[PDB]
C-alpha cells in the first residue's frame, strides 16, 4: 500500500447468499405473488 | 523617584476554566450571514488560567489574554518590553476616563513601579530615567483586553462587560472589538502590572492567558456580529462541524481526516567488520628504521 | 508528498484539489453500495424452503 | 536501504549470494541482515482515515470514532473512552458490542453498523 | 529543488486526474450493467416476461 | 480598493470600524467613502452574449 | 510577468477544463435520467403497464 486503500463491501458475501437463497425459496414455493 | 517595600504580596496562583472567551474581530471587513472559516492565534476553548491576586513579572510569548474584572475603574497602568529597563527600548500604557495614554521608549523601572494616587490625583514616579525617544499617543464590571504583536504592528482589543457572579468567568460569549493600532515592532518578551495606591490593594483580581495557533468558525449575524465560535481541534464532534461548515450536523457518518503512525527511532546498521589492517606490526614493531 | 513538509506547503498554495478528488471517489463508493442494495434487496423477509 | 516499517521474523531462502529481496513494482519486502547472515522482512507501519458516527447534533453531542482497517493495538484524545471494540472494518472506540440484531441506520462497514440507544 | 518538487506535483497530479477520470468512466458503464441486472431480476424472476 | 462598476446607495448599516463588505468567494459588495462616511454599493457593469 | 502569467493561465485553463469534463459526465447521466423518465410517462401515463 502506498496511501492508496480498499475498503469493504457493505454486505459480505454470506449475507448475499442469504438474500439469493430467500429470493429462490420464495419463488420456488410462492411464484411471483410474493413480489406484489 | 521609587522605594522598596516589605510586605512580599505573593499569593500563590489559583486556576479557573477559561470557558470559551477571548474571541475578537480579525479583519475589518464587513460580512451578513455567513461562516467564513479563519485561522488564527486565538485563545483556545476549556483551558485553565494562571489567575492571580509583589506583582510578578511574566512572560510575552505570542500574546496574552489580559481580561481582569474591577469597580469603578481600578487597573491604570501596563509595562511591556525585553528587558524593563534604559538599555532596550520599553513600552509603556496608561488607560484612564479617555480612551488610552501611550509612551514608547527606555525607562528605569526599580522594584517597586507604581503611578501612585493623591487625594483631584496627580503623580508619577514609575520610573526614574528617560533618555530619548519618539512617539507617543494620546486618545461588577470586567474588562476583557487582548495585546497582539505581529510583524511591527501592536494591536489592542477591548470590551466591558457587566457581571453579577462573584468568582467564576461568565458563561457567555461576547466578541472583541479592534480599539488601538500601532505601526511599531519590539521583539518584546515580558510583560507586568502597575500597582495603585504605601500601596494598599490586595484584591486586584486579573486573569491570564495564552494564544495559539489554530482553527476556528465563526459565524456572523445579519449585522456582522460575531454571535458564535466553534473551535476545530478540540474533540471529534467539532471537526464534523469545521468540516462540514455548518453548526447543525445529521444523523450519519462523515469522514474527517486520518492517521498515520509515526516513526520511533533509527536501527542504521553496516557490514560486518573484516579485513583488520595489518597497523600492529608497524605499531609494534622490534625496532623502527 | 509522501511524509515531506516542503512537498506539503507547495502543494497547498495549488488550491483546493484534493477536496473534489476525494468527493468524487466517496460518490464512486456510495454508488457502488446503493447499486448492490438496489440489485439485491429486491424482498422485505427471509424465506426459508 | 533506506526504508521505513517493522521488521518481522521471515521464513523465506535466499541462495547464498542474494541480499535482498522484493515482489512487484520495485518495492522492498524483504532484507537479509549484514552481520548475522538472517533474512528479515518490512511491512509499513499503517495509516487509515478516521470517521465519525453521530445521532444528530439536536438529538445528543456524543460521538462514536471508527479507525478503518487499522488493529486495535496501536490506536494513540479519544485514546480510551468507552469500551474498545475490534471489527473488520477497523477499531471502534465510544460504543459497545450487543449481540442481539436490529435493522440498520447507520451503515458501518463489513457487516456491522450501529445505532443510538448511548451508542451501539 | 522547489522547481523540482514543482516538476513532480504536476506530472503525479496529472496522473491522479486521468486515474480519477477513467474511474468514473467505468463507474457509469457499472451502474448502466446495474441497472439493467435490476430490472432482469424486477421482471423475469420476480413474473413471467 | 482598484475595481470597476457602478456606484449606487445602498441601506445596510456598518459597525463603527469596518470599511468595506462582501457576500461570499472574496466580492467585494459594499464600500464606506472615506470623507462623507457612508454605505455605497457595488455592481459591475453589465456584459453578455 | 509573461511567465507569471503563464502560469495562471495554465492553472485556469486546467480548472475549466476539468469543470467542463464533469459538466459532460453529469449531463450523460442526466439524460438517461430524462429518457428513463420519458419511458416512464409514454408507457404508465398513456396506458396500463
Ligand atoms: C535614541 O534612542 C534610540 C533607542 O536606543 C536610538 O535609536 C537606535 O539607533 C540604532 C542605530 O541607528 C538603530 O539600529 C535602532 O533601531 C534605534 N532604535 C530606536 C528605538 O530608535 C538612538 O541612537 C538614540 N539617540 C538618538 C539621537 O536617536
Ligand atoms: C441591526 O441593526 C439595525 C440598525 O438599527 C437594527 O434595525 C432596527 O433597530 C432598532 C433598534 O433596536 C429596532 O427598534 C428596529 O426594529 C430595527 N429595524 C429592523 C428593520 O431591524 C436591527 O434591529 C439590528 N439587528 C439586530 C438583530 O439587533
Ligand atoms: C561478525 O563476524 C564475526 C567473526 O566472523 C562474528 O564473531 C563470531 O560470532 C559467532 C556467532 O555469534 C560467535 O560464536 C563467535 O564467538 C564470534 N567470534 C568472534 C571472534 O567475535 C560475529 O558474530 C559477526 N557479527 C554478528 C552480529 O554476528
Ligand atoms: C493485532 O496484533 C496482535 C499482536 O500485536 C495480534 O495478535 C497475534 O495474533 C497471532 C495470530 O492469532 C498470534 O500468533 C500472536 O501470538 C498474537 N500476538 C499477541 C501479542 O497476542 C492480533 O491478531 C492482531 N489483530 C488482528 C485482527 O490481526
Ligand atoms: C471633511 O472636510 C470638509 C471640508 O469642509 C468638510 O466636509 C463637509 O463640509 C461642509 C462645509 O463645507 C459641511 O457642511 C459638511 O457637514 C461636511 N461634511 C462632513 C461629513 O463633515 C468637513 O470638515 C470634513 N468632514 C468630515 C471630517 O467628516
Ligand atoms: C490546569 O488544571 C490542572 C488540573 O486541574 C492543573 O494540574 C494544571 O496545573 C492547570 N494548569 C495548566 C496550565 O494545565
Ligand atoms: C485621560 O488621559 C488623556 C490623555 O492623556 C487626557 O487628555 C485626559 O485629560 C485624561 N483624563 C483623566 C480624567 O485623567
Ligand atoms: C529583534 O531581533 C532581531 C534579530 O535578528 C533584530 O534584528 C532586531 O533589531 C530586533 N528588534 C528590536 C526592536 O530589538
Ligand atoms: C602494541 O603492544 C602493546 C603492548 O601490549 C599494546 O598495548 C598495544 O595495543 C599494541 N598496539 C598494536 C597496534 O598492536
Ligand atoms: C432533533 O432532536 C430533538 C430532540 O431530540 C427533537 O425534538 C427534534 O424533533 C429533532 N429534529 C429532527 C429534524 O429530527
Ligand atoms: C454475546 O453473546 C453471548 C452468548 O454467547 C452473551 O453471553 C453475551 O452477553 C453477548 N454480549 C453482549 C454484549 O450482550
Amino acid at each position: 500500500f502506498n496511501g492508496l486503500t480498499v475498503l469493504p463491501p457493505l454486505l459480505t458475501d454470506e449475507m448475499i447468499a442469504q438474500y439469493t437463497s430467500a429470493l429462490l425459496a420464495g419463488t420456488i414455493t410462492s411464484g411471483w405473488t410474493f413480489g406484489a | 523617584q521609587c522605594v522598596n517595600f516589605t510586605t512580599r504580596t505573593q499569593l500563590p496562583p489559583a486556576y479557573t476554566n477559561s470557558f470559551t472567551r477571548g474571541v475578537y474581530y480579525p479583519d475589518k471587513v464587513f460580512r451578513s450571514s455567513v461562516l467564513h472559516s479563519t485561522q488564527d492565534l486565538f485563545l483556545p476553548f476549556f483551558s485553565n488560567v494562571t489567575w492571580f491576586h509583589a506583582n510578578p513579572v511574566l512572560p510575552f510569548n505570542d500574546g496574552v489574554y489580559f481580561a481582569s474584572t474591577e469597580k469603578s475603574n481600578i487597573i491604570r497602568g501596563w509595562i511591556f518590553g525585553t528587558t524593563l529597563d534604559s538599555k532596550t527600548q520599553s513600552l509603556l500604557i496608561v488607560n484612564n476616563a479617555t480612551n488610552v495614554v501611550i509612551k514608547v521608549c527606555e525607562f528605569q523601572f526599580c522594584n517597586d513601579p507604581f503611578l501612585g494616587v493623591y487625594y483631584m490625583e496627580s503623580e508619577f514616579r514609575v520610573y526614574s530615567s528617560a533618555n530619548n525617544c519618539t512617539f507617543e499617543y494620546v486618545s461588577k464590571n470586567l474588562r476583557e483586553f487582548v495585546f497582539k504583536n505581529i510583524d511591527g504592528y501592536f494591536k489592542i482589543y477591548s470590551k466591558h462587560t457587566p457581571i453579577n457572579l462573584v468568582r467564576g468567568l461568565p458563561q457567555g460569549f461576547s466578541a472583541l472589538e479592534p480599539l488601538v493600532d500601532l505601526p511599531i515592532g519590539i521583539n518584546i518578551t515580558r510583560f507586568q502590572t502597575l500597582h495603585i495606591s504605601g500601596w494598599t490593594a490586595g484584591a486586584a483580581a486579573y486573569y491570564v492567558g495564552y494564544l495559539q495557533p489554530r482553527t476556528f468558525l465563526l459565524k456572523y449575524n445579519e449585522n456582522g456580529t460575531i454571535t458564535d465560535a466553534v473551535d476545530c481541534a478540540l474533540d471529534p464532534l467539532s471537526e464534523t462541524k469545521c468540516t462540514l461548515k455548518s453548526f447543525t450536523v445529521e444523523k450519519g457518518i462523515y469522514q474527517t481526516s486520518n492517521f498515520r503512525v509515526q516513526p520511533t527511532e533509527s536501527i542504521v546498521r553496516f557490514p560486518n567488520i573484516t579485513n583488520l589492517c595489518p597497523f600492529g606490526e608497524v605499531f609494534n614493531a622490534t625496532r623502527f628504521a | 508528498c509522501g511524509d515531506s513538509t516542503e512537498c506539503s506547503n507547495l502543494l497547498l498554495q495549488y488550491g483546493s484539489f484534493c477536496t473534489q478528488l476525494n468527493r468524487a471517489l466517496t460518490g464512486i463508493a456510495v454508488e457502488q453500495d446503493k447499486n448492490t442494495q438496489e440489485v439485491f434487496a429486491q424482498v422485505k423477509q427471509i424465506y426459508k424452503t | 536501504l533506506t526504508g521505513t516499517g517493522v521488521l518481522t521474523e521471515s521464513n523465506k531462502k535466499f541462495l547464498p549470494f542474494q541480499q535482498f529481496g522484493r515482489d512487484i513494482a520495485d518495492t522492498t519486502d524483504a532484507v537479509r541482515d549484514p552481520q548475522t547472515l538472517e533474512i528479515l522482512d518490512i511491512t509499513p507501519c499503517s495509516f487509515g482515515g478516521v470517521s465519525v458516527i453521530t445521532p444528530g447534533t439536536n438529538t445528543s453531542n456524543q460521538v462514536a470514532v471508527l479507525y478503518q482497517g487499522v488493529n486495535c493495538t496501536e490506536v494513540p484524545v479519544y485514546s480510551t473512552g468507552s469500551n474498545v471494540f475490534q471489527t473488520r472494518a477497523g477499531c471502534l472506540i465510544g460504543a459497545e458490542h450487543v449481540n442481539n440484531s436490529y435493522e440498520c441506520d447507520i451503515p458501518i462497514g463489513a457487516g456491522i453498523c450501529a445505532s443510538y440507544q448511548s451508542i451501539i | 529543488a522547489e522547481v523540482q518538487i514543482d516538476r513532480l506535483i504536476t506530472g503525479r497530479l496529472q496522473s491522479l486526474q486521468t486515474y480519477v477520470t477513467q474511474q468514473l468512466i467505468r463507474a457509469a458503464e457499472i451502474r448502466a450493467s446495474a441497472n439493467l441486472a435490476a430490472t432482469k431480476m424486477s421482471e423475469c424472476v420476480l413474473g413471467q416476461s
